[PDB]
């Protein structure tokens, strides 16, 4: 490619009238920066009207729409596709250049660009219109099951997605699909490996996607009080291994790193993993992983000035709002003003979407406590709030009653509630003491007004 | 540690109101995460810049790993570990001054730091969580890289 | 039937599974193993 | 159809919900609304301006559904501290306060008598209070996850419920019993509410699809794409025209229920929109949401 793009610059200055000349320059810069390959199209597509009165073939409109579905130019790309359909249905007698591959082409593009113009009615329809006249198309039959798994993945995602393997098992992305599916219910984890293990074999290797979807169904089995048995530490070497062999053959990808520095951190190595994701961090920290592997880190060294920062940018991706694994890795080690009253926010915010999380309830009522013993115990302090101090307890006092007689937990029963209600127990008998504090301390300001307005009837 | 600021930069305007010298030139960058404004002024003569290039801008008060908090002299002949050996722009200034948006009773939101590299000006703009290592006649560093991207 | 072989034989296919896999610059693994094997010898 | 009135920082805290009335019982001309900063503020729509006539508190917890009752100027509060508060919009003072304890307490549903008060239950029922008497008259025994979203219709003939996996439970509030139970979604349904003509059944799920079935033979009337986000709350035009759908992704767009086509769409706000609502005649839109910024949509 190197000389090609020498000889591209060679003719690009001069101007021999050239005609195709910028086609071949955009044909290359289409992998590199996307702009470039724009710019060349736009000049391309002014330079094939100069020798003759020639409309635009549908190949290069329909290639710089491509162009741009990939950017924020939706509208315009589409006009570009539409104008392509336009014209590739006028070639009438280019039977031997297959106008009907390219019309096809241009409508699977435009059936992605409807796929993602929030508009998957008419995809639906685009991917159905492929379907009826070609039905050995893959891509079209696969991405119907997405939009399908989009309200459910009991759908019909799940069917087609086999049906589109039973066409054709040498299929990569469709055994990888496959994959995809078991990966909403973690149930198979041990009898994953089975079905991601059928195309590992020679012909096909070497596969990073598969050997990767090893690794991380291996990683997942980790975060187990069995470590002390050898079976954890043993896991930890073997999905170690599968990332030192998929490091050996591609230094370059980013994800055998990132597991590395995942059972790095597993290890015990904090300190150590910072240097290990920097380098993840540093080639595309625009991944949803880091963000969180980076604010693990960060909130395992009591700094939370540094992970909840990193905590919002991964929810400022147009996909939700409030997360409730997000919100949960949020309070860890809180105990700072900022960071006790706000929590409450934050976690009434995660259980505004679904309250049915016992986890929720419980740290709700957990830094409900943290506050009221932080006011009922040391303080002395404003009196309003000793009044609200006492609801809030109430409130959490009602919480444990109510979280005693759930049957399911957090893989951990929450029969351990006994001492926090022993502990809301001393609390009210510490606030009935310091509400008679807080009347004191009425009568001390009703006092000091009356000997301040003595003194301004003085003047 | 003694890392005051840590943060990625880009290039987005040189010199808006026109080169005045021949070998300094305004660098009017932004920030990427924290969303902070940077006037930074580099010699562009030896350590040539263009837009659209982004560096990774350290503060920190000390080049050494261990934080010893060196008395401030020119001694090259040192073995030391130092973190200017990751770095191909280095300098050694004196904030002189920590503007920002107070007010009579809450306190600011957004400070300005002013420091000062011998006669090249720096103001790195921004919230008021982040410039809390900043305080008025202290000794500190750039420890700029260009990221190849 | 021949538009299948009408279509993957013209078009053009810059990113797949594995591109998004590797970085886009020059990450090799001296950076990496080097720390890699230094956390397993002070075991 | 553009945007009239812009109220920059109504809130401390994210507004959830908001409430306008439709008749003219001292009602279409006052906004209630609730947020998570405790504070159920009472505007007053006067003079084409938002102004601010009563600031009601009391509410442990933030606000999590406001209505305004069809038949009178009154108005109630709800919150996740299962204490649902009554207000009046004439007084500006505090009826009473269902302790819907321990913590079963989810968004309200205003009868259209005004005399029903339906609440969510995390058993999966939904409890019918008593609006003068506050106590649990009689509640639907459909158990299952969680009851979501609860609406009662213009007319009062029929009533459905949004579960936690797109479970529509169609009610029947003229003899308390479930007639038909609409399975079209596996998505958490938001919200939802009745056709003005109680002809049509909008529900707003996580899927992105604004999938309008039919509720006198619980059907399907048709699957529209709605927005890339989860639509967080939809309102009907009083009118019977268009409705309006707020999404989580600072788009409201404005969906027709005839043609099924986007007539209008506003990207004023800056976050995501929780609340949208009407006016008495279908013109001025208001809409709440993260932003803390109610605007007022004239749609003429």
């Amino acid at each position: 490619r190197d000389i090609a793009k020498g000889h591209l610059k060679k003719v690009t200055e001069q101007y021999p009238d050239d005609v195709e000349a910028w086609i071949e320059l955009a044909q290359i810069l289409e992998q590199t920066d996307i702009q470039g390959a724009l710019s060349a199209y736009g000049t391309a597509t002014r330079i094939l009207q100069e020798k003759v009165q020639a409309d635009v073939p549908p190949e290069i409109l329909n290639n710089v729409g491509a162009l741009h579905f990939r950017l924020g130019n939706l509208g315009e790309a589409k006009k570009y596709f539409l104008a392509s359909l336009d014209r590739a249905k006028a070639e009438a007698e280019h039977d031997e250049h297959y106008y009907n591959a390219i019309s096809v082409t241009t409508s699977y593009n435009l059936a992605r660009l409807y796929e993602a113009m929030c508009e998957f009615h008419e995809a639906e329809k685009l991917y159905k219109n492929i379907l009826r006249e070609h039905p050995n198309y893959v891509d079209c039959y696969l991405r119907l099951g997405a939009m399908a798994r989009d309200k459910g993945n009991f759908y019909e995602a799940s069917d087609w997605f086999k049906e589109a393997l039973q066409i054709n098992q040498d299929h990569p992305d469709a055994w990888s699909l496959i994959g995809n599916l078991h990966l909403a219910k973690q149930e198979w984890g041990p009898g994953q490996k089975k079905f991601e293990r059928i195309l590992k074999q020679p012909s096909t290797q070497s596969d990073t996607y598969s050997m990767l979807a090893l690794g991380n169904v291996w990683l997942q089995t980790l975060h187990q009080p069995t470590r002390d048995r050898e079976k954890e530490k043993r896991h930890q070497d073997r999905a170690l291994a599968i990332y030192k062999q998929v490091l050996r053959n591609d230094a370059k990808n980013l994800y055998a790193a990132n597991g590395i520095g995942a059972v790095l951190a597993h290890k015990g190595y904090f300190r150590e993993a910072r240097d290990v994701f920097a380098q993840v961090r540093e080639a595309t920290a625009d991944i949803s992983d880091v963000w969180l592997n980076l604010a693990h880190i960060y909130v395992e060294q009591k700094q939370y000035i540094s992970a909840v920062q990193m905590y919002e940018n991964c929810l400022r991706k147009f996909y939700k709002h409030q997360n409730t694994e997000v919100v949960l890795y949020l309070a860890r080690a809180l105990f700072k003003c900022g960071k006790l009253q706000e929590c409450k926010q934050t976690l009434l915010k995660a259980r505004h979407v679904a309250p049915s999380d016992t986890v929720l309830m419980f740290n709700v009522a957990l830094v409900l406590q943290r506050l009221a013993t932080s006011v009922l115990k040391d303080e002395k302090s404003n009196l309003k709030e000793v009044l609200n101090a006492v609801k809030e307890l109430e409130l959490a006092h009602r919480y444990f009653s109510y979280l005693s007689k759930v049957g399911d937990k957090m893989r951990f029963d929450l029969a351990l509630a006994a001492t926090e209600a022993r502990q809301c127990s001393d609390l009210l008998s510490q606030a009935q003491y310091h509400v008679a504090r807080a009347r004191k301390q009425d009568e001390e300001e009703r006092e000091l007004r009356a000997k301040q307005e003595q003194e301004k009837e003085l003047l | 540690a003694g890392i005051l600021f840590e943060d990625i930069f880009d290039v987005k305007d040189i010199d808006p109101e026109g080169k005045k010298f021949d070998r300094v030139s305004r660098l009017h960058c932004e920030s990427e995460s924290f969303k902070m404004d940077l006037i930074l002024d580099v010699n562009i003569q030896i350590y040539p810049v263009d837009l659209g290039d982004k560096f990774r801008l350290v503060i920190a008060s000390t080049l050494y790993e261990d934080g010893t908090l060196d008395d401030g002299e020119y001694n090259p002949t040192d073995d030391r570990p130092s973190r200017a050996d990751q770095f191909e722009y280095v300098m050694y200034g004196k904030v002189y001054r920590i503007e920002g948006d107070e007010t009579s009773t809450e306190a600011a939101t957004r400070l300005s730091a002013y420091v000062s590299y011998g006669g090249l000006l720096m103001r790195l703009q921004g919230d008021a969580n982040n410039l809390h290592g900043f305080e008025v006649d202290s000794r500190v560093y750039l420890l700029m890289k260009k990221l190849a991207f | 039937v021949d538009v299948t072989r009408d279509i993957v034989s013209r078009e053009r296919v810059w990113r797949t599974r594995t591109t998004i896999l590797q970085s886009t610059g020059k990450n090799f693994s001296k950076n990496i193993f080097a720390i890699l094997q230094s956390v397993k010898a002070r075991e | 159809y553009g945007i009239l009135f812009k109220q920059e920082q109504a809130h401390d805290d994210a507004i959830w919900s908001v409430a306008w009335g439709t008749n003219k019982k001292e009602n279409s001309e006052t906004v209630v609304t609730g947020s998570l900063d405790d504070l159920v503020k009472v505007w007053k729509w006067r003079d084409e301006r938002l102004d601010l006539q009563w600031s009601l508190e009391g509410h442990q917890l933030g606000v999590v559904s406001v209505d305004i009752s069809h038949t009178l100027p009154i108005a109630a509060s709800s919150s996740l501290d299962a204490h649902i508060r009554l207000w009046d919009l004439e007084n500006g003072k505090q009826i009473k306060s269902i302790d819907a304890g321990p913590v079963d307490a989810w968004t309200l549903a205003f009868s259209p008598d005004s005399q029903y008060l339906a609440t969510g239950t995390h058993v999966g029922k939904v409890n019918i209070f008593g609006v003068e008497s506050g106590k649990k008259e009689y509640s639907l025994d459909t158990r299952g996850k969680f009851i979501l979203s609860i609406a009662y219709s213009p007319d009062g003939k029929y009533l459905a419920s949004g579960a936690i996996d797109g479970i529509i439970n169609i009610f029947d509030i003229a003899t308390g019993k479930l007639l038909h139970t609409l399975e079209g979604h596996a998505m958490p349904i938001r919200s939802l509410t009745f056709s003005p003509d109680s002809q049509l059944l909008v529900t707003a799920s996580d899927d992105g699809y604004i999938k309008i079935y039919d509720v006198q033979h619980a059907n399907l009337a048709g699957t529209l794409s709605g927005h890339a986000s989860w639509v967080l709350n939809v309102a009907f035009c009083p009118d019977d025209t268009h409705f309006v759908s707020s999404s989580s992704d600072k788009s409201v767009k404005v969906w027709d229920v005839g043609t099924r086509t986007c007539v209008h769409t506003f990207f004023d706000h800056q976050d995501q929109v929780w609340g949208v609502k009407y006016n008495g005649n279908g013109s001025k839109i208001v809409s709440v949401g993260d932003d803390q910024e109610i605007h007022i949509y004239d749609c003429p």
